[PDB]
RNA sequence: CACAUUCCAACCACACCUGGCGUGUGGC
């Protein structure tokens, strides 16, 4: 029996099957115990149990197979490995595993694995011959990403400015500074839309720290990809654990040659949950701040990257100012000249009701000339030459009034002309 | 000492739950308590320590009444025509200065009422607060769901209740899962958590609807009644004001789909959209269908409709505990 | 495939600091 197919059952499915088993009620207790009591019984009288997840390395050597629809949360829904598997196959912080467990015995709480069947997605022999993550050569972005969908609906034409304002490839660095109250959740949502929709082939993760449970319940279920989020009742030891896991998880999908995309939102609360998780070194800075606090968020940002042997890592995080503390302004100065694909969201436009409100002006794309043809790269530098003079608001107005009523980009920007 | 003071006003641990001047009440009341447990009679202190910088001055209430009972407090109307009082109550005058307000017990009883004043403090921020969301369903995971009640954590230090008579012994729980309502009582006045959330109450699924149902919040469809046995029978009774609408057929969704949903959502509960009509009369015989009904009677005087049912169709009419007909007279 | 060292409902497990003493050398 797969475990996957349990997680995507809703609890009164649950609660039927197991009213159908006979039991005690189970509709009285957790999903989490839920799917395990209801699993072993199923087991006690069943086949082979199957089930997946993302492995996590203890400092006592054995692991932990966690699901990502539980964010990868320690429960009864684990399972447990043992280092001997970790010596064998080697196992690794972060190894999306697949295959055979049974029900503990006496005395025993975590089901144990028989067989990997499925070692991220591949042969656990070709498991062995692979490449490090760190060890890799590298490399500015060389393929482009087509966020354009061609349909200009009311929501789309959003992701055509991005093509013109700032072009994304595989690997490249994206980071988005934008005040509250600016209209970047659902920019996030229809970018990752429009990737899916066009790049069905990369894996795409999404990253919700300390963000409220609507939106992360509405975006679960709305695009496609492992939604692993950490709400704000959680302390900072969850929302690092996610942190952890998936950017472990994609290092390793990385190094098996396959392009993964990285959406965080935003990046200044992961780094406070750094902050506030990182004992004190004795140096502060202003506003509480440790200067090794942001070492582990610099790494997670510089992780991502366009790999020459294969695969490749694009990282968008999400930066907050303009809401008056000190930590968001130091944290934002200290990333500023980080990330190579800068998305700016001034307020002062969203405040007049003008979607998207992106400062067209102050944004812009190190190395984009690896991404577009001559001729591309060329209208590009005449529009921006064009729209540069004008104001903020004034120039989105023009940008937005004149991608209305053409529909593909390239003519937008013949019509330009 | 004064310092030190300032050093507690300004390092408090919740600036935004627990204000400056409510700091500042809160010292004062530690200190009238700390200086009713220095005098052995029962004399009540006010304060009012120099609230930005300085230090205390105590003041002596005295409440003007012809009553003689504790002298301590006691000032006659007529023998109070000197310092220029000529009032009836408010004599909290100056009489009394040099408190101690560091010592042992003084410090003690501060902190005990520091403690009961952050807490009053926390409970009324969270009611005020999340009591907005009175109308409009809530979410968040539960504290503890006890026998008289459960407590479900609403976010950052904010808790709400739902009482153990708007449950159902199908209704099933354990601390970490996650149960909506609506917030249908508000007692920001009680001793403890005051912010009463149900289940059982019929706009509820009114309001569910609000999330899913586009057609209502526009004022172009009209929800009027929702009749509620929960766990039994969940029905509802919409009215279309337009001339370009449905009032089951839009509602229902695909076959049903998203009625089905919010019955899920609602745990399941058997959900039917009826179809109330402007007179009691087509009203109940449509609560009680799909059956037929030989007599329907109205009275007023006693308040009733006689509803008499044909045979052929009572495996529809009755149902549990005529349930089917449980919602109309309700 | 294989060793397997598990995130640990009432509650057994989380109990205590201190004195006078000692080393070495010398004496018959």
């Amino acid at each position: 029996m797969n475990l996957t197919e349990l997680k995507n059952t809703p609890v009164s499915e649950l609660i039927t099957l197991g009213e159908n088993m006979g039991l005690e009620n189970l509709a009285r207790m957790r999903k989490q115990d839920i799917i395990f009591a209801i699993l072993k019984q199923h087991a006690k009288s069943g086949e082979d149990i199957f089930g997946d997840g993302v492995l996590e390395i203890l400092q006592d050597g054995f692991g932990f197979l966690r699901s990502a629809d539980s964010s990868y949360l320690a429960g009864p829904d684990d399972i447990y490995v043992s280092p001997s598997q970790i010596r064998r196959f080697n196992l690794r912080t972060g190894d999306t595993i697949s295959g055979k467990i049974r029900p503990p015995k006496e005395g025993e709480r975590y089901f144990a694995l028989l067989k990997v069947n499925e070692v991220n997605f591949d042969k656990p022999e070709n498991a062995r011959n692979k490449i490090l993550f760190e060890n890799l050569t590298p490399l500015h972005a060389n393929s482009r990403l087509r966020m354009e969908r061609g349909n200009g609906s009311t929501e789309d034409l959003t992701a055509r400015v991005l093509d013109l304002a700032s072009p994304i490839g595989r690997g490249q660095r994206g980071l988005i500074v934008a005040p509250p109250k600016a209209g970047k959740t659902m920019l996030l949502q229809n970018i990752a839309q429009s990737i899916a929709y066009n790049h069905p082939d990369c894996v795409l993760m999404v990253l919700l720290i300390d963000e409220r449970p609507e939106e992360v319940t509405e975006m679960q279920r709305l695009v496609k990809g492992e939604v692993v989020a950490s709400t704000f009742d959680e302390p900072a030891s969850r929302h690092v654990q996610v942190a952890e896991m998936v950017i472990e998880k994609a290092k390793r999908l990385v190094e098996h040659k396959k392009d993964v995309i990285i959406l965080l939102d935003s990046i200044t609360r992961l780094a406070r949950a750094y902050n506030t998780v990182v004992p004190a070194s004795g140096k502060v800075l202003t506003g509480g701040v440790d200067a090794n606090a942001l070492h582990r968020p610099k790494r997670f940002f510089g992780a991502a990257r366009n790999v020459e042997e294969g695969g490749s890592l694009t990282i968008i995080a999400t930066a907050l100012i303009d809401t008056g503390s000190k930590m968001d302004e130091v944290i934002y100065e200290e990333f500023k000249g980080t990330g190579n694909m800068e998305l700016h969201l001034s307020r002062k436009i969203a405040e007049k009701r003008v979607f998207p409100a992106i400062d067209y002006n102050r944004s812009g794309t190190r190395k984009e000339e690896l991404l577009t043809t001559q001729e591309e790269l060329q209208k590009m530098w005449i529009l921006r030459k064009i729209i540069h003079p004008m104001g903020e608001i004034d120039a989105m107005e023009f940008l937005i009034n004149k991608l209305a009523m053409t529909k593909t980009n390239d003519d937008f920007f013949e019509m330009m002309k | 000492m004064n310092k030190e003071i300032l050093a507690v006003v300004e390092a408090v641990s919740n600036e935004k739950a627990l204000p400056r001047e409510k700091i500042f009440e809160a010292l004062e009341s530690a200190l009238a308590t700390a200086t009713k447990k220095k005098y052995e009679q029962e004399i009540d202190v006010r304060v009012q320590i120099d609230r930005k910088s300085g230090d205390f001055d105590t003041f002596r209430r005295w409440l003007v009444v012809d009553e003689v009972t504790q002298p301590t407090k006691e000032i006659t109307l007529e023998a109070a025509r000197y310092e220029d009082e000529s009032l009836n109550l408010g004599d909290y005058v100056e009489d009394q200065i040099e408190s101690v307000t560091f010592d042992r017990i003084t410090t003690q009883t501060a902190k005990q009422v520091i403690v009961q004043k952050v807490r009053e403090a926390e409970r009324a921020m969270v009611v005020d607060q999340f009591r907005e969301h009175e109308g409009e369903i809530i979410t968040g995971v539960v504290k503890k769901v006890n026998r008289d009640n459960i407590s479900l954590d609403l976010g950052n230090n904010a808790e709400a209740v739902i009482l153990r008579e708007d449950m159902l012994p199908r209704e099933n729980f354990r601390p970490g899962d996650r149960v909506r309502g609506v917030l249908y009582s508000v007692r920001p006045e009680a001793r403890g958590a005051q912010l009463f959330v149900t289940r059982s109450k019929p706009e509820m699924l009114i309001e569910l609807f609000r999330i899913e149902v586009p057609e209502i919040g526009e004022e172009v469809i009209e929800i009027k009644a929702a009749a509620r046995d929960p766990g039994s029978r969940a029905k509802i009774a919409v009215k279309t004001n337009d001339k370009r609408i449905d009032p089951v057929g839009a509602c229902v969704g695909m076959r049903g789909a998203r009625v089905q949903a919010v019955s899920t959502e609602l745990g399941g509960e058997r959900i039917d959209i009826v179809l109330w009509d402007d007179n009691p009369a087509q009203f109940v015989i449509n609560a009680m269908a799909p059956a037929d009904v030989a007599s329907i009677v109205v009275d007023e005087d006693k308040h009733t409709m006689d509803i008499a049912v044909e045979a052929g169709n009572l495996a529809q009419a009755i149902g549990r505990n005529g349930q089917n007909v449980r919602l109309a007279s309700q």
